[PDB]
């Protein structure tokens, strides 16, 4: 019952090791090891089946082999049913007690979700087999008084050590283009005519490292960026882009609101592959999606979603809803003030937040012949209670850089109130 | 005595623990003898093929009713005995003194109770196979030894034994 | 050649393990294990084949499968020719010397005898496959003299620890009748015909714990009773005996002797399973088993015989031959003493014994509407030697329960020698 | 940067050297779980039919050229591979914690090289099964853990890496 | 010398002991090599199929017939063949220094001899393979080793040699 | 390059274990041990399979079944290309520091060479397969700096203990004939008309051990003896020689050389078999092989040939190359003193070698009905620079016995220099 601060999608939940069922449903055995005597037990993989536990609340789409399918997308798991993999406990007893050992079996809990605005839609757990748990503790006495208790409810408990890994995998529904070529600093992609039936992702890699700031050319619809995750250093050719087929990718930046009209700017190097996500078009007349390499400290917004702010020549507040960034990350703001340029003229403006607490940085973006530059107008180190006003010059064009420091809804509101 | 159980009336399936080593059965698998600081190790590995199920019925549970209500509830023996489990025991003899230790199996007793009034009106007994358990004694050819080591006239656990139950409905 | 305290049938007696065949017929294998190193030798049944070892004095009756079946009925064994037990033997050798390990195959030594009359008219060794003796010692100089050494005789030695176990097992020629419903505290049992033809046993259980008197309708013929080893707290049924197939019989007490006009008197728990073997009726008339729970101190006599005394007319000697009880276990006798009676009449008895030694309790019989009670009149701790004479008063009852001290024949001999 | 070998222009063979673990593969495998001062132990067999090469082709080099290249210089997995061999890794829980530990496999990196002044234009990648690897840590169920400890984003090598080479010809 | 024996005349069967080596086999198995405190292991399993006896027959006493008059004094070496029985030895290797052990079998002389007079004046011989015996030394690339240690010329007994007989009839 | 003091002929030459391929070929696998944790490599023989590695100098003679064959002649190894033999190595890391295990597969390198005159012919090099070497060590670091290093040349290194065995054995295309019965005293041998076509071996054995003098009637050709090697207490039959099939064979002593016209005298024990080897005689005219027992301190010659010198009525050197006895060997000459015999006539004579040191003994052979003796005339402990002159009575016979101490060239060159 948590935010999930990720774009729509599926995602393959490692939820740890040391899951099992209650009421010994998974119990190997037990051993009474007499003291100055040594128990073993083991699993020799004499046969190599292993059975996995399985559930879902959509049998028709999150199957089991489809489910199956997401998790080597995921992890690249090769076997599921089977292993070759041995696993085995010893104990000595001191000279002293006798001791209990008690073996049993166990499994890797993998969620598989389909996460859509904010919610759950559809859900699958696949338990992988594990390799065991053994508890060993003080041989009980055979006198102790039997105590009629009552059998405990059906289910799993958890057994390993805390852990939470999200892996995200490319949607299986959803087209996949290439960009052959490595892109230059600048390069213009003609988005396919599929895009109208479905949203795709474009895979590419750029042949420089840097900064790049990619696009279409109204600003709409909104990108989603994505890393191929272990892409790194494996095949690669100057003059083109090795393909490894891999599904799982780690979520950079961007959005899925239809509205948010905006661009992206993030950090990009070239010994990795990348994927963009392209909404689908629901038009007819061609889209275009275009990478520019900047040079420069617009480099400061890096991996960050720029939204450009509408409808700003009005008094009072200014709302923007947008899916908040995970706590640490941005997402900024584009600010073009109402009225004409002459320094002289300005407008008071004011700030804030409302769902989610951040840091803000206030910049004035610039304009030169050797690309954009940003100077700092100032920093707040409290967004959702920020009062203090300041005054922007008309005509000119301010980014405000929020980094979310508490993550309390699954959307973060942006106001630009404006005192005058 | 025994059949006094402070529970509600009606069938249940009962959970009496692992640990049980069955009447007489001590020695059916062999012992072994050790001797001078010697390091003796006896296993087994319980393959469906061997180790296999003990049913007592009752008039009012039958094989079939046991087994299905048992596996419902606790752990499903018929699964995972197509899984071949080993374990072994290790001991070393005395400095100058011989061992002598004998395996037998261990198993999971699980009851099937009517309960009428308080008290168990008629009970029906399974011992699933689990692993197993080896008792050692140092000796000489003179020595006399309790005919109680070799020996086990009524079943019993090893461990401390249990009662953890379910009522069965339908 | 030792006296067997109990009644004619079969028995199986574990007769220990660690035997092995002489000229080392079961070494396996010699290790030269050199200082500062490890030697180890394995059993690891990658063939689970072992072989059996059989010698039968009667090959038609007591053949193999025959030992076979009856080993089983004794201690449940299954399997005879094969094994998925596992033995290794694993020993390091000091620094200062080399060590030599020696390892051998072993066996469980199963005898089958069958006893009559304190003889054993037949028998059967059944030799079970074991796991293994191991002999390490400091390694024998490779210059040592060769001795020139007889081969010894062909044969078995005992190598593990002391172990003879006494197992009685329910004479598979004799059928089986039950009682399917445990029997209040009255009961009357009818010998069906089928006992003109041979023994019987008669399977059934008590409904109440505590002692009863069993018996002919004319004490005669003897009876025998056995508990069923390990039939306690399995299944269970108020109004139905749950039968277990135990074949395995604890001897409790009962005779074989024709002549010994009898009834017996046993502690009984509800919780377990009893059988009272009916010799063969070799008569045409209708036969009887009753039992009768008994209130009272009749229990000192728990778990005994009780022979009923003839001919005690005259005056004398009065010999009664009967199968001796084992050392710490009852046999009783007895006396409704000669004459009409009036208190004030009575006659002189000296109790005493031939074969075996034991200590004597004397007791007067009443007769109550609260069931039976008795009086102690006087205790011997030498009855062998006894010459200590009692009066009793004529017409009475007595009751004298001998103690079995020292077990020198199989039949000990009673003598209620008659001064007057 | 990684693209930078001081070799003569040409094609070239390079052993990467033993020890890589492959990305987000880590718990493919599964974990084990012991407490109380008890051994854990846990090991498998790269038996052919299961432990298989993971090829990363280029235009200029092919399955083929890659692995007829690298069994030419450099050990022939192909017939090794028809070979079991086992290893296993065994530890010790500590006096009162939990102990995990899980296993993944290890490869040797090979690779196919096209030099052209003095940096790497072409790169073919060949990942070899090797044996294995465990990674413990110690637990509770209150403890968090770093996910650094089961997860690897990327390729890397346990051991020092290496660049062992052999110029191509024909 | 060897032949004179203190016996009635007749033929004989005699075990001459467990604990042979034969000669010049002393590497047919291999050799094992390790270091720094490493812990190396060698072991294997007589099968049937595997380890075969050797027969030495004379004029009077032929492979038959050694057979038969052993197996029925002395253990039945043909059905024991059927049952596979293991055995393995290890040592750990030195500090900073190497180890080398190496495997050969070791057998059970039996002999048929034919005693006229008190002296043999015919003898077969027969090897039963047994189990093994391994030899270790420490080394460095520059010592020299005595090739003693390499070879066995002579067949020899490893363990005090024996001489249990038994007078043949018929 | 060192000489090989051995007879034209076949040799199987062990030459070590720990052999393996350059370049990690043999590499197996490489443990990364974190400290506090045992690993384990291990080589289970799950299938029994092995590769054995072949090398030969002429593949239509010495094949690899031929070669084979030749190694189970040497050292009767049964399996080439399988093995049940397991190897595991085990590590336990210290709680300080990492450890990092290899363990390569090894092989046992078998050399087979055709040995004539001093030199190989041919040569096939066998590598059987082994057991095994494992390097442990500290852990290398993660970031050690990569260096890039050529591959190594191909070839094998070596790895295990010094070693080098020689084991020669019979030459399979020479026939071999028998002397059934244990040889007496004196015994005749008539060489087989088999002899013109190729050299042959006679199988014997003494009936008494003792010194024997074995030539043929011209002493021509010379004669080679070899032991078979494991020969010694096995089957044995007082009035027939038992073969065993002992194709290895350790030389004794002899010569290939035609001119050296010579005869043996070794030192024979019954209780094993010899092999003579006879040259090819392309005659015509019968051949045979005398055997003679010998008494006396002849047997200080014992295991030498003794080579009869020829041209000695002449003044100065005296050459007469042989192939030279290894180092610790004896290698003897007979000289007539050329003239008649009475004792006051005589000759000076210089004894001296040329190629190897030695160290020489000077006799004087008598002859008496007890047989031969010998009289020491003097000793020589440097023959190389030998330089004192001997004064030899004309007409008499004396024997000198080089002892071999340094081995600089295939050949020693003996010069019995007449001074006079
Ligand atoms: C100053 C100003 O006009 N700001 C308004 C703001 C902006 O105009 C847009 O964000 C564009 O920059 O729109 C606000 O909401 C009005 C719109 O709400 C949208 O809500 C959707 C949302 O887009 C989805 O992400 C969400 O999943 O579903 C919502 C519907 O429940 C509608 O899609 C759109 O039609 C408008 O109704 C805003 O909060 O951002 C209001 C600001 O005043
Ligand atoms: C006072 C008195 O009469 N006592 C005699 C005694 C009793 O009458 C009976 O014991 C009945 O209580 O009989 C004695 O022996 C005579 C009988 O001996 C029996 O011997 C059998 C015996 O029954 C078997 O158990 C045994 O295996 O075989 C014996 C035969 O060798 C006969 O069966 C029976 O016919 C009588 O001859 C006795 O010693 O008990 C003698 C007492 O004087
Ligand atoms: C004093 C004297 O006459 N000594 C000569 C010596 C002897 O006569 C012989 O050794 C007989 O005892 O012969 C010497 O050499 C001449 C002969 O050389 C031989 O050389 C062969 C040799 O036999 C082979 O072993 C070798 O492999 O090949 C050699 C040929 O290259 C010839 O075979 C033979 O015909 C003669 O030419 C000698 O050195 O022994 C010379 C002595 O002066």
């Amino acid at each position: 019952q948590t935010i999930l601060p990720y774009p729509n999608g599926l995602y393959v939940i490692n939820k740890g090791d040391g899951y099992m069922r209650t009421n010994d449903k998974d119990l190997i055995g037990t051993l009474l090891i007499e003291s100055s005597t040594s128990g073993s037990i083991i699993q020799p993989r004499l046969r190599n089946t292993t059975r996995p536990l399985f559930n879902t609340s959509n049998p028709t789409i999150f199957s089991q082999e489809y489910t199956e399918a997401r998790l080597n997308d995921a992890f690249n798991i090769q076997l599921f049913n089977t292993s070759t993999t041995l696993f085995k406990f010893v104990e000595e007893a001191p000279t002293n007690k006798n001791i209990s050992m008690k073996v049993y079996n166990t499994y890797e809990k993998y969620e598989l979700i389909n996460y859509q605005n904010g919610n759950i839609d559809d859900k699958a757990e696949y338990y992988l087999p594990s390799l065991g748990k053994c508890e060993v503790s003080d041989a009980p006495s055979p006198q102790a008084p039997v105590v009629e208790t009552p059998v405990d409810q059906d289910g799993f408990i958890q057994t390993g050590p805390n852990e939470n890994i999200i892996v995200g995998v490319i949607n299986p529904s959803e087209n996949i283009e290439e960009i052959s070529t490595p892109i230059p600093d600048d390069y213009t992609y003609n988005i396919p005519t599929s895009i109208q039936n479905n949203a795709c992702y474009v895979l590419f890699k750029v042949n420089t490292t840097g900064v790049y700031k990619i696009t279409t050319k109204n600003n709409l619809p909104p990108l989603i960026i994505y890393e191929a995750i272990g892409s790194s250093n494996r095949n690669m050719n100057s003059n083109n882009l090795s393909n490894d087929n891999i599904k799982a990718i780690k979520y950079i930046t961007g959005l899925n609101r239809s509205d948010a009209k905006s661009y992206l700017i993030v950090s990009l190097f070239k010994d990795k592959n990348y994927y963009i996500r392209i909404p689908q078009i629901s038009s007819s007349t061609t889209s275009q999606l275009i990478f520019k390499r900047e040079l420069g400290n617009i480099s400061d917004l890096a991996d960050s979603t720029v939204n450009i702010l509408d409808n700003l020549n009005t008094s009072g507040t200014h709302y923007y809803t947008r899916q908040s960034p995970d706590v640490g990350n941005y997402i900024s703001y584009q600010l073009t003030i109402p009225g004409d340029f002459n320094n002289i003229a300005s407008s008071i403006f004011s700030f804030r937040t409302r769902n989610n607490q951040g840091i803000g940085t206030l910049y004035r973006l610039t304009e030169s012949i050797n690309g954009y530059n940003l100077i700092t107008i100032n920093n707040y180190s409290d967004l959702l209670n920020n009062v203090e006003p300041i005054s922007l010059l008309n005509g000119a064009t301010y980014i405000f850089r929020v980094k979310v420091t508490e993550l309390n809804n699954y959307n973060i509101i942006f106001d630009a109130y404006r005192n005058s | 005595s025994i059949n006094n159980v402070n529970l509600a009336d009606g069938n249940y399936v009962v959970n009496r623990g692992d640990g049980w080593i069955l009447s007489r059965q001590n020695q059916n698998l062999g012992g072994n003898i050790s001797n001078n600081g010697c390091t003796a190790i006896v296993g087994d590995l319980r393959i469906r093929e061997t180790a296999t199920p003990y049913y007592y019925p009752t008039a009012s549970f039958n094989e079939e009713y046991i087994k299905n209500n048992v596996q419902n509830v606790f752990a499903n023996f018929t699964e995972a005995s197509e899984i071949p489990i080993g374990f072994e025991f290790s001991k070393t003899a005395p400095s100058n003194k011989s061992l002598y230790m004998y395996l037998q199996y261990t198993y999971i007793r699980y009851e099937i109770i009517k309960v009428l009034q308080n008290t168990v009106t008629e009970r029906a007994v399974l011992y699933v196979p689990s692993l197993g358990y080896v008792k050692s004694i140092e000796f000489n050819s003179e020595e006399q030894i309790d005919k109680n080591f070799y020996f086990t006239s009524q079943d019993k656990c090893i461990l401390n034994e249990k009662f953890i139950y379910k009522k069965i409905d339908d």
